[PDB]
């Protein structure tokens, strides 16, 4: 039942994502000339264009939001090995903390949920994550890197978990995009023990053979169990229930081909019913459940 | 009409907070003001927001309860 | 002379213009006597510095408008049977809009 439309926006190279903040006001679009601009929604419905500026050396793949009560501020990664956040002062941005301290490329960044405080994600092609912090919200001007998880694989995308009720435990979910030979797990779940005060692995996806190319977690509102969607061959849909790292439950409850591609990207409504989900066959395919708790699509888009 | 052992669920209060944060979202303040008033008046568990109270300069302690003068000293 | 003849028509806005302009030492120091708050914690009873909207112990922020949730960082209304507030501009439209305590607690902040 969903229509589409067009957008009044004017861009010269390729754009790389698209982030609102929490309200649907203010998106980050991030151009294959290393210039990246923030649009803003007015009373009328139109889009206009407030600032923008080049960044560092590399190539910006990922630009993210932050909660409104923290400021305003965004993290963006790119082949410079580094890592960086933004602030508006009023508007003219400027740059508080470089996180660099990786060998690699940093493929994503992703913040943690508000109800714990300033924590930002980074893995890069080492495969390594690391895992930031700003004890003060006061300056932003400086950060932490407490644990250091090694994964001995590659990164390609990394989410948190949404829920925020007091029985779950943080987790996070590293996947992969290498392809040798071998099989081996791509996904993988890390949850965090008070008792050790450390990040341990804690379940794997062994039915995933394939590189992945993106994961994300559907929120919680509510629930009982948790909800994950793998972008891989094709999309799939997995829930752990939950019973050291505690035991989950974990069983599939859809997976569709109906793309003849390879998936690129997944995403999850505020409520967390309807995937939205795109792949190399050039159509953007949402899917809902029915009834019949059955997973189905609702539009083909391109 | 939930006698004081329901309230007191670690599954009762997500499901508020969790709807109140959304309607966070639709930017429906005045709607979450009222059932704010509502579930104040039907809850006597939950405890309104902590805020800033001013303090005095000489006495030390807080005014909230001559009009002029403060009733600490 | 001429600011006691201002306040006695109720012109407060051009006495402090005189007020904040006046070429005179003297002059230029009546709204700087006993005007400055010391603002507290209502939840860990300590206080705060004069440069921040944050708690050093508690870690809650203790600046949040009682109606749309979001840090207020300059003026904050405060209504002393309640000690609740939050905007300026907020609370007027809601005390327009009903006679309740936004943040909700039997209490009615101007008593209709
Ligand atoms: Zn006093
Ligand atoms: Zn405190
Ligand atoms: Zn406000
Ligand atoms: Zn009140
Ligand atoms: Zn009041």
């Amino acid at each position: 039942m969903f229509v589409a439309r067009s957008i009044a926006a004017d861009h010269k190279d390729l754009i790389h994502d698209v982030s609102f903040d929490f309200h649907g006001r203010r998106m980050a679009t991030c151009s294959s000339d290393q210039s990246v601009k923030v649009w803003d929604k007015s009373e009328s419905g139109d889009w206009h264009c407030t600032a923008s500026w080049k960044t560092h050396s590399g190539s910006v793949w990922r630009v993210t939001w932050a909660h409104p009560e923290f400021g305003q501020v965004l993290a963006s990664c790119s082949f410079d090995r580094t890592a960086a956040v933004w602030e508006e002062i009023v508007s003219h941005w400027v740059k508080r903390t470089t996180l660099v301290d990786s060998r690699t490329s940093v493929t994503d960044v992703k913040f943690a949920p508000k109800h714990m405080g300033l924590m930002l994600a980074t893995c890069s092609a080492d495969g390594i994550v690391r895992i930031y912090e700003a004890p003060d919200v006061m300056n932003l001007s400086q950060w932490s890197l407490q644990h250091e998880i090694s994964c001995k694989l590659s990164c390609s995308c990394i989410s948190w978990n949404p829920s925020s009720s007091r029985a779950h435990s943080p987790m996070i979910a590293v996947g992969s995009d290498d392809s040798s030979p071998n099989a081996m797990a791509k996904v993988q779940i890390f949850e965090y023990n008070e008792n050790t005060r450390k990040y341990a692995k804690a379940e794997t996806l062994m039915t995933v053979t394939d590189p992945v190319h993106d994961i994300a977690f559907a929120p919680n509102l509510g629930r009982s169990f948790h909800i994950l969607a793998i972008a891989t061959k094709d999309v799939r849909i997995f829930t752990l229930k939950p019973v050291g790292p505690t035991k989950f439950e974990i069983h599939i409850v859809a997976q569709f081909d109906n793309h003849n591609s390879q998936v690129w990207r997944v995403s999850w409504n505020i409520t967390g019913t309807v995937l939205a989900s795109s792949g190399d066959d050039g159509c953007v395919r949402l899917w809902k459940a029915n009834y019949m708790d059955n997973w189905k699509c609702t539009g083909i888009l391109k | 009409g939930s006698p004081l052992d329901v309230l007191k669920d670690e599954r009762v209060q997500y499901w508020i907070e969790n709807y109140r944060n959304l309607l966070d979202a639709w930017r429906f303040w005045h709607k979450r003001a009222e059932f704010d008033i509502h579930r104040s008046k039907l809850d006597p568990s939950s405890k309104p927001l902590a805020q800033v109270f001013v303090s005095c300069n000489f006495c030390g302690k807080s005014i909230s309860y001559k009009v002029t003068s403060c009733p600490g000293c | 002379s001429y600011i006691d003849l201002l306040q006695r028509f109720r012109l407060w806005n051009v006495s402090n213009e005189v007020v904040k302009l006046s070429t005179s030492r003297a002059v230029s120091c009546l709204n700087q006597a006993s005007t400055t708050l010391h603002v507290n914690c209502s939840h860990c009873k300590r206080p705060m510095s004069s440069r921040g909207w944050v708690c050093d112990r508690c870690h809650r922020c203790a600046s949040m408008c009682a109606v749309c949730h979001h840090v207020v960082k300059g003026l904050f209304v405060w209504c002393q049977g309640c000690s609740h507030g939050g905007h300026l501009q907020h609370i007027m439209k809601w005390l327009e809009g009903s006679s309740h305590c936004p943040a909700g607690c039997g209490h009615l902040c101007e008593y209709s």
